[PDB]
């Protein structure tokens, strides 16, 4: 619930830089969790209802933030990728 | 009295035993769980085990140290299951081009070189993370 | 380390098979033998029925029982295909056996499948070129 | 030689059968046939020239005619197909 705000947090700051847009988060008003952890990949899929500031006005966005760690080729670090966001 | 005949019926059993997710031995199930684990690591990392397998192409001149080399790479940052799977998938695909080449001789080379690999580097880690009952219980399809 | 050894040898029989090469001729005769159980299961769904229903193993069940029920496949001779047949019906009495909680019998009919190769099938597999010979006339092979 | 008559025969009287026709078999012309086969399966494939009249008129027609045998489980008593027939 903490670790879901940083990702929500993630999403708004990931739709601002690449949109040139200026929402400010507020708050998570849900999230959902699908995985897949295996020998190869560990895979977390973060579907986030988040609730941000568009010139003022609080609005309502859906963000999906997905978590990867290839456990073969990769490194010790994560890679978090923000696929979808709309309002 | 064939031995031949009796290895046929063990062989056959374990294979019709398997496709209903029943087991043989403990050994069988290893077996089967390290196959189906190379298939599937084949097919996800078609492109990444691609620029893996160009590093090596063996010929009847190439030393234990280079294939040691390469293998090395895939362990720079520890061993778990993924890698040892890896590891076998490498090893199946240098003895797939060896006879593609005509060079069969080279598959006995390359099954003493990942045996001397797996006992001197990979071993110590299996048996202190639970052997291959493990690599199992974690990863195989059984009933 | 043998254990280790057996694996490696396991594993690279395997990889060589998927592209129709093998590690030995007795891994290019157990691969066929597979494939050819899974056609005739395939092909044979119906007639096979017939013939697993003779049979329901239980622990008091003697070999001359199973003898007499795998004489049917060869009362019109041998030939590969009725070989593959008991192959086959060996293999679906020991999944029933496994499916009843009755696994003391796999073992069992590990031992008559070897009974009856030795009795009835083994003086016509070495006349007729042996398992190499099945290999090259079923085997799909590089 | 007969074993070809009798696949000529059927051939022409399969042929009436399915079209409602009326050809008389006269004699075999030319026999072609190739084998195929499993260790499960016998096909042998019968390309046949035959005469026959149409109507009391000589004339030829091509046939294609398989006998399959099952090894496993089959007797003696072969199988007869008609697969093509024309003039």
């Amino acid at each position: 619930s903490l670790e879901i705000e940083e990702l929500a947090r993630f999403a708004v700051d990931e739709h601002n830089k690449k949109e040139n847009a200026l929402l400010e988060f507020v708050r998570v008003v849900k999230a959902k969790e699908q995985e897949r952890n295996s020998i190869f990949e560990e895979f977390t899929m973060y579907y986030l209802t988040l609730e941000a500031k568009d010139g003022g006005k609080k609005k309502l966005y859906e963000a999906k933030v997905w978590v990867k760690r290839d456990l073969v080729f990769g490194g010790p670090e994560n890679f978090k990728e923000l696929q979808e966001f709309k309002p | 009295m064939s031995q031949s005949n009796r290895e046929l019926v063990v062989d056959f059993l374990s294979y019709k035993l398997s496709q209903k997710g029943y087991s043989w031995s403990q050994m069988a199930a290893v077996k089967q769980a390290l196959r189906e684990a190379g298939d599937e690591f084949e097919l996800r990392y078609r492109r990444a085990f691609s620029d893996l397998t160009s590093q090596l192409h063996i010929t009847p001149g190439t030393a234990y140290q280079s294939f040691e080399q390469v293998v090395n790479e895939l362990f720079r940052d520890g061993v778990n299951w993924g890698r040892i799977v890896a590891f076998f998938s490498f090893g199946g695909a240098l003895c797939v081009e060896s006879v593609d080449k005509e060079m069969q001789v080279l598959v006995s080379r390359i099954a003493a070189w990942m045996a001397t690999y797996l006992n001197d580097h990979l071993e110590p880690w299996i048996q202190e993370n639970g052997g291959w009952d493990t690599f199992v219980e974690l990863y195989g399809n059984n009933a």
